[PDB]
């Protein structure tokens, strides 16, 4: 029997080559409401 | 009184020891700086009288 | 206890230094 | 999904399967969903290891031995007692990691590791460290490295072998 | 540490020392020359003829020793290498038995050695998915042409203040 | 098993099939009859992934061979004809309309 | 700890802790045994569960000596079926705790079968019988066979 | 329990000293809710019997 | 003694501190020396020879025999 | 003697040569007080008591380097012996197999290895004087003192390398040819130590056959001294090391 090997079968395959690690918290944006300190802040006390 | 200011280490590997006799807080401050890391603000105070 | 002092003495000694 | 759920006619209970056939032909051996919580446990042999350590590299390739540094372990237990980062273990981690966010569409759900959590048992780490529903648990074999064993305090469930019933 | 390769930094079954002093294992090494010509060890190329093969002796226990004083080569103890002769004997042997006396020869072998042929190779000192999608996507592409309602829908005037006191908006800056 | 090959063949419904790479040998590439390729995709199998419904390899005709044969290769001269063990399925034969 | 809700180790590793401590709750504890397989009818089933258990726990941790067996006569007329019980739950926990394999083991070695004579009968047939038959009963098919072997080879 | 901070953070290295908890007014022995709980480990055997029997 | 047992102060905690110690605590090596005998054979047999006579021709004759009537 | 044996370290690993530059500064301050960065890569101090470690240190964080620095436990430095006579003999050859060394080891008296340290026993004497020597105080043999070649581990160690296989012994050639070399491979043993890493003392090494390639050409000159250390571990390990 040939075999398919594991995780072959399933549905889906790499979601992001590109992503490796750039900064969106990384550059400045001058914006009290829109910047990623507060993107961060926000999800980690909200819920 | 009220202390002073408030990871992995290999010294403190419990492989490489030898606890003949167990260090105490007698021997701590009898000898300030062999007994001691970072020992500040400190007095070595010794009398053979 | 004194049968394994000098054991110990060698394993830790090389741990430290010997391999 | 339909081994571990087994034939319709014949559902299993929560971690059975049918037979040891099915059971071991996979990796993924057991699986639970708490409401979001996902907890997996692979088993793998040397060489499906092996592969999917070298497809891990071949994309997001480590030459520097910076895999080391992100693995978070947990700081509860003594060193004695925590996970051992050596080469194959972090990168067997971070395989099965990037493999299993591979399969999660990114607009409809994701997988972050810095959320989540992944141990090794090896011939390294005799420890197989987990932390489920309030709980932070350690498994340690008798066969493993323990030459000494107690019983002791009640912190310490012993888990026994139902088919040999000996712990 | 130290008979484990470097680039992989994993056990290397065959070495290849670098001419540089560390650990290249040559089944690797070249495939990381025959797929980008650099080095791991310093990311400059570094041209091929210069991988020599490197000998790390055995004992009784098959551990990678020095044949000469038969010290077990680990961490700790400093390894020097014989280039010309194939041979590495303990970096104290050949310092102690020839940089004392005059016999620049070689370590194993009855054969001369040059007074630079030994280098210090270690030394702690130092979608297809089913065919409802397929035939989905086809009859997609096929029937399916652009919109119209939603289309169509998609001092100074106001829209930097509407958009700045509304986070409900793009973002206009002038 | 063991590299070694009998008549037992298979041909490649997907792309990226690089397990079987110094597993089985490669030997062809089909020009005509893909399409056939994917209406046997298309069948519905069994959980062995076998078919419910019969495909069957009808004829075979060389197109071309440069190789001699072998003195004692009997070749016959017409289809030995299908008896039943080898006809009937146990399955859905392709004539039955459903 | 007899009349616990359910049996705890807190307890046996508790006296167990102070026969550490001197001889006095050792040898104590030879009475204490010898006490409990005299007046263990006494309990209920579930009291003298927890006891088993109990004197079962010091017997892996060797607290007891492994010696106290010798009061355990193995034949049907002096056992009480609440001795019977009693040892069931005993020796299940002792090979369930230290594997069977080494309880075989020390089961068998000789510098204890003097102790152990009571329990495994090859001079009287009838409670070898009756024993090996109870040791079959708990499922030790390994002693079992082995001495009914023995009076197989007898006659 | 209190156990010798370095080796603590070691190798699990056991008990040594006990630090006091809260302060009551003599020897005074206050009970404690641990001891009236019963540990899992416990109950699920409990429970594991319990039912088969009744089965 | 607080020999890094106990807090460092006993301030903020709800107790006062107070340690104590758990009280409930506890072939060739026969022939390799035979030429060794051989040897002091030769050696003392010339020295005792030389101390009755040191013609070298006398000790010479006493060796011989030393060594061979031994080596038999 | 010192005895004492303390290992230190930078708490930042940056800041090393600093740290160097003030062991540097306390070696040269102290007389006696020894330090070596040993193979383990480490950084150890020899000693003599409390007091002076603790003053030390005290020096070495106020004054020469202001780096904060972590100490280990202060240990000792071991010697190491064997209690009874290598019963069998394993026999190193050179690397081309050219030279078979047979040697095997025993205890010598303490007595004597004392004078060895007290200088009594300068070979700085004639082979005569060392005769005298031994027969005279402790029932040595004239032909034992012969046989004494050397003395291991420097200029005084208690440990004697003797030269005792009379027929194969007057190959004066070859022997006198490799006795240089010999000398170096046995005081290489002795101070390198053949378990621990920490010196022999009070033993006794005996050459029993020395079967020399003729010529023992840079061959033997060479490949000699490794060969011969082996001998000595053979000897010691093989039946009866102690610390």
């Amino acid at each position: 029997k040939v075999k398919r090997r594991w995780d072959d079968d399933v549905v889906f395959k790499n979601c992001a080559k590109g992503v490796d690690d750039q900064k969106k918290d990384k550059r400045f944006v001058n914006d009290t409401l829109r910047s990623e300190f507060h993107k961060k802040f926000m999800e980690k006390y909200i819920k | 009184f009220e202390p002073l200011v408030r990871d992995w280490n290999e010294f403190n590997d419990i492989n490489k020891i030898i606890i003949r006799q167990p260090i105490r807080t007698e021997y701590k401050i009898a000898f300030p700086y062999l007994y001691n890391n970072l020992p500040h603000h400190v007095h070595l105070t010794w009398y053979h009288t | 206890p004194a049968p394994h002092l000098a054991r110990e003495f060698m394993i830790k000694t090389r741990r430290r230094k010997g391999l | 999904a339909s081994e571990m759920a087994g034939p319709p006619q014949m559902p299993n209970d929560f971690l059975s399967f049918q037979d040891i056939a099915t059971e071991a032909a996979h990796p993924i051996r057991l699986f639970c969903r708490y409401i979001d919580r996902i907890h997996i446990f692979f088993r793998f042999t040397a060489d499906e290891a092996r592969d999917l350590i070298q497809r891990y590299l071949t994309e997001h390739p480590d030459p520097n031995n910076e895999n080391i540094v992100g693995y978070n372990n947990k700081k509860c237990w003594p060193r004695d007692a925590r996970m051992r980062l050596m080469k194959h273990d972090v990168n067997l981690g971070r395989a099965v990691f990037w493999d299993i966010k591979n399969r999660l569409p990114r607009s409809v759900t994701t997988v972050q590791w810095e959320n989540s959590f992944v141990s090794v048992y090896s011939k390294d780490n005799p420890n197989l460290l987990f932390n489920m529903c309030g709980f932070e648990c350690r498994i340690l074999p008798k066969c493993r490295t323990s030459y000494e064993e107690f019983t002791h305090k009640d912190g310490v469930w012993n888990l026994q072998n139902e088919v040999t019933k000996e712990r | 540490p130290f008979d484990h390769c470097s680039l992989s930094l994993q056990p290397f079954v065959y070495p290849v020392c670098t001419p540089d002093g560390i650990v290249f294992d040559l089944l690797n090494i070249v495939p990381w020359l025959k797929k980008y010509g650099t080095n791991p060890s310093n990311g400059e190329k570094l041209d091929g003829r210069s991988l020599i093969k490197l000998n790390f002796s055995k004992n009784s226990e098959g551990k990678y020793h020095c044949p000469v004083l038969f010290t077990v080569f680990t961490n700790n103890t400093h390894i020097v290498a014989v280039r010309t002769t194939g041979n590495v004997y303990a970096y104290e042997a050949v310092e102690q038995l020839n940089i004392k006396a005059k016999n620049f020869r070689d370590l194993l072998t009855d054969e001369p050695f040059s007074r630079q042929d030994i280098i210090t190779l270690q030394d702690p000192t130092n979608k297809n998915t089913n065919a409802e999608t397929r035939e989905t996507l086809q009859e997609l592409y096929k029937e399916f042409k652009g919109d119209e309602i939603l289309a169509a829908t998609m001092y100074s005037t106001g829209k930097v203040s509407a958009s700045f006191t509304s986070t409900a908006m793009v973002p206009e800056t002038t | 098993g063991s590299d070694q090959h009998g008549s037992q063949f298979l041909i490649t419904t997907g792309e990226n099939l690089d397990y079987l790479d110094g597993v089985h040998t490669v030997f062809g590439e089909v020009t005509e009859g893909m399409d056939i390729i994917k209406k046997i995709n298309e069948t519905f199998v069994d959980k062995d992934f076998v078919p419910y419904q019969d495909i069957r390899i009808n004829h075979t005709v060389i197109l071309d061979d440069p190789f001699d044969d072998p003195p004692d290769l009997l070749i016959p001269d017409r289809s030995p004809e299908p008896t039943r063990e080898q006809l009937d399925s146990g399955r859905i034969g392709a004539d039955e309309e459903i | 700890c007899a009349q616990q809700r359910t049996y705890e180790k807190f307890f046996g590793l508790l006296a167990g802790r102070f026969c550490m401590l001197k001889k006095e709750y050792m040898e104590s504890f030879e009475g204490i045994f010898k006490e409990q397989y005299d007046t263990i009818h006494r309990l209920e089933t579930n009291k003298l569960r927890n006891v088993a258990k109990m004197f079962a726990h010091l017997l892996y941790t060797d607290s007891l000596p492994w010696s106290v067996l010798e009061c355990i006569k193995l034949s049907e007329e002096t056992t009480t079926s609440s001795s019977r019980i009693f040892v069931k739950i005993f020796f299940q926990e002792l090979c369930e705790y230290m594997g069977l394999p080494k309880l075989n083991a020390r089961l068998k070695d000789e510098t204890l079968q003097p102790f152990f004579e009571g329990l495994l009968p090859r001079d009287n047939p009838r409670n070898t019988r009756f024993a090996i038959n109870f040791f079959t009963s708990i499922g030790l098919g390994g002693l079992t066979d082995e001495l009914r072997e023995h009076l197989k080879n007898t006659p | 329990p209190q156990s010798d901070l370095r080796w603590s953070k070691q190798t699990d290295v056991g008990i040594t000293h006990f630090r006091s908890g809260m302060s009551h007014e003599e020897d005074q022995l206050i009970p404690n809710l641990y001891r009236y709980i019963q540990p899992w480990e416990s109950e699920f055997i409990d429970s594991q019997r319990v039912w088969a029997e009744y089965a | 003694m607080y020999n890094g047992i106990g807090l460092p102060t006993p301030r903020g905690s709800g107790t006062n501190g107070y340690v104590q110690r758990n009280l409930s605590l506890v072939p060739d090596i026969l022939d390799h020396e035979r030429k060794r005998r051989v040897e002091l054979r030769c050696l003392e047999l010339e020295e005792m020879m030389e101390e009755q006579g040191y013609e070298e021709q006398q000790i010479q004759e006493k060796v011989a025999t030393f060594r061979l009537m031994l080596l038999e | 003697t010192s005895v004492i044996k303390i290992a230190v370290e930078p708490v930042n690993p940056s800041e090393l040569p600093k740290m160097l530059d003030g062991l540097r500064k306390v070696n040269k301050s102290y007389p006696s007080l020894t330090t070596k960065v040993e193979e383990s890569g480490e950084h150890v101090i020899l000693g003599t008591g409390e007091l002076y470690l603790d003053c030390v240190m005290h020096d070495l964080r106020k004054m020469y380097s202001e780096i904060d620095i972590k100490v280990a436990d202060p240990v000792v430095t071991f010697c190491e012996t064997v209690v009874e006579t290598s019963s069998l003999k394993c026999f190193a050859e050179t690397p081309n197999k050219k030279n078979k060394i047979t040697m095997i080891a025993e205890p010598l008296e303490k007595g004597l290895a004392e004078d060895i340290e007290n200088e009594v026993v300068q070979i700085t004497w004639n082979r005569k004087k060392l005769g005298e020597f031994f027969q005279t105080k402790y029932d040595w043999d004239l032909l034992a003192a012969r046989s004494i070649w050397a003395f291991g581990p420097d200029a005084t160690g208690p440990n004697i390398l003797v030269d005792d296989t009379l027929p194969s012994e007057v190959d004066k050639a070859l022997l006198g040819s490799v006795k240089d070399s010999i000398v170096q491979g046995f005081q290489w043993g002795t101070r390198e130590g053949p378990l621990c890493d920490e010196l022999i003392r009070n033993v006794k090494f005996k050459i029993l056959d020395a079967v020399v390639a003729q010529e023992p050409l840079h061959r033997g000159g060479g490949q000699i001294i490794p060969t011969a250390r082996r001998v000595v571990y053979s000897a010691f390990l093989m039946a009866t090391p102690r610390l």
